[PDB]
């Protein structure tokens, strides 16, 4: 349970996701140099936290994390199989991950 | 169908860099990532990391993080890893592997052999074996060499009964050992000949050695 | 990270036994991903998600587990199966793989033949010289093998080499050099190899005199 593939790319529209699966990691950015790796999502039934939180000086499902210290443009998310993200122009669909045949892969959203 | 092949072996002096090649065919470059994994004599597998042709992004283990940059241009279809200060614990096989899931489709293998030494010619002494009753042995000691491989024949290739040549051991000073040998009657140490014929390519060398009692 | 145990580290057995490998999560784990490598070549992926058969391999593979205990089967083991076997895991980075197990060929007890070389005369000119005690088609690999001068037990000055299993015969053959100086050797008479060896009732020795 680890998706190796990215998220595809619809010729106009956003993606995104709200509900993370136990699995999913972040690593923090900002500058870094403490001594942590990850964040990880982690839970059972009951509830879900985050275990890692991160620092910086100078020189069924868990929420997003609060923004710590200094936060790039851009956070990279490592997604799990089962993960779903949704997707100024009307249409007239969502994005899943699945594993058949030892092969991971994003469904095309039939937009 | 899906074949991907690696640049060919390496000799590297302690502090220097070297880049590793793999090419790709058989299906579209940039729809799939390109993993690293590295297998040490007598250790197991080590993962490496990653990179996505499509960005360019890189993701690490927190082991060769300041050690290994994996990079790739789509324009060629090939993949790259570098190795940044070479040390003799780096010495290993490196193998390019595809994404896209489990790991399936992986490459040939690529030697970096990491050491202080220079190429050097070897040393051939015989091992003397009784020609009355009961089988005896001889053979041919190979030392002081360097790099790897050399190869031993007998008498051109006629005889094959009986011979053992063992793998090289590595010595406390850096270089190369090994020695050959074969079983024979004692009744044929009166009328027979026997040749032991060494050849290492790196330095160009071909000697063949006859043994007696 | 996430490290694994397998179990046995080397497995002997006979064409048509069953076998069995285990390995160890130190985690809670979704699934177990398995390959088989021969000397000279790229892992080869044989069971995919826990239990199913990639494509080429034989009806006689499978496996089983769950949370941090895995293990997969050989009903029948063949001539082609013999190889090294690896587990993998893919949960969380960094991605993590088994330490490995060997399945050698089970044969019958067969003890060592001993031979002794001194070292050439030609090689006596270099200043340094080398003793060579060879062990010769035998079964199981455990061979123990210690040089004797003068009836005193020696250390730190010797290196053995093994060969690969003979893909015919399923035997064993070992090669242990003591390697000296000139001048230290000159200085004794007595040089004896003693062999040891589960299929010798008796361990055995092999000596010679310095001087003729």
């Amino acid at each position: 349970e680890l998706c190796d593939d990215d998220p595809p790319e619809i010729p106009h529209a956003t993606f995104k996701a709200m509900a993370y699966k136990e699995g999913t990691m972040l690593n923090c950015e900002c500058r870094i140099k403490s001594g942590s790796l990850y964040m990880l999502c982690t839970g059972n039934s009951s509830h879900s936290s985050w275990d890692n939180q991160c620092q910086c000086t100078s020189s069924g499902h868990c929420r997003e994390p609060p923004p710590w210290e200094n936060e790039a443009t851009e956070r990279i998310y490592h997604f799990v199989v089962g993960q779903m993200v949704y997707y100024q122009g009307y249409r007239a669909a969502e994005s899943v991950c699945k594993m058949t045949h030892g092969k991971t892969r994003w469904t095309q959203p039939q937009l | 169908q899906v074949q991907l092949v690696q640049s060919g072996a390496e000799v590297k002096k302690p502090g220097s860099s070297v880049k590793v090649s793999c090419k790709a065919s058989g299906y579209t470059f940039t729809s799939y990532r390109m993993h690293w994994v590295r297998q040490a004599p007598g250790q197991g597998l080590e993962w490496i990391g990653y990179i996505n042709p499509s960005t360019g992004y890189t993701e690490y283990n927190q082991k060769f993080k300041d050690k290994a940059t994996i990079t790739a241009d789509e324009s060629t279809n090939t993949a790259y890893m570098e190795l940044s200060s070479l040390r003799s614990e780096d010495t290993a096989v490196y193998y390019c592997a595809r994404g896209g899931g489990v790991f399936d489709y992986w490459g040939q293998g690529t030697l970096v052999t990491v050491s202080s030494a220079s190429t050097k010619g070897p040393s051939v002494f015989p091992l003397a074996p009784s020609t009355s009753g009961g089988t005896a042995a001889l053979g041919c000691l190979v030392k002081d060499y360097f790099p790897e491989p050399v190869t031993v024949s007998w008498n051109s290739g006629a005889l094959t009964s009986g011979v053992h040549t063992f793998p090289a051991v590595l010595q406390s000073s850096g270089l190369y050992s090994l020695s050959s040998v074969v079983t024979v009657p004692s009744s044929s140490l009166g009328t027979q000949t026997y040749i032991c014929n060494v050849n290492h390519k790196p330095s160009n060398t071909k000697v063949d050695k006859k043994v007696e009692p | 990270d996430i490290q694994m145990t397998q179990s046995p580290s080397t497995l002997s057995a006979s064409v048509g036994d069953r076998v069995t490998i285990t390995c160890s999560a130190s985690s809670s784990i979704s699934y177990m991903h398995w390959y088989q490598q021969k000397p000279g070549k790229a892992p080869k992926l044989l069971i995919y998600t826990t239990s199913n058969l990639a494509s080429g391999v034989p009806a006689r593979f499978s496996g089983s587990g769950s949370g941090t205990e895995f293990t997969l089967t050989i009903s029948s083991l063949q001539p082609d199966d013999f190889a090294t076997y690896y587990c993998h895991q893919r949960s969380t980075y960094p991605l993590t793989f088994g330490q490995g197990t060997k399945v050698e060929v089970k044969r019958t007890v067969a003890a060592p033949s001993v031979f002794i070389f001194p070292p050439s005369d030609e090689q006596l000119k270099s200043g340094t010289a080398s003793v060579v005690c060879l062990l010769n088609n035998f079964y199981p690999r455990e061979a123990k093998v210690q040089w004797k001068v003068d009836n005193a037990l020696q250390s730190g000055n010797s290196q053995e080499s093994v060969t690969e299993q003979d893909s015919k015969d399923s035997t064993y053959s070992l090669s242990s050099t003591l390697t000296l100086s000139k001048a230290d050797y000159e200085k004794h008479k007595v040089y004896a190899c003693e062999v040891t060896h589960q299929g010798l009732s008796s361990p055995v020795t092999k000596s010679f005199n310095r001087g003729e």
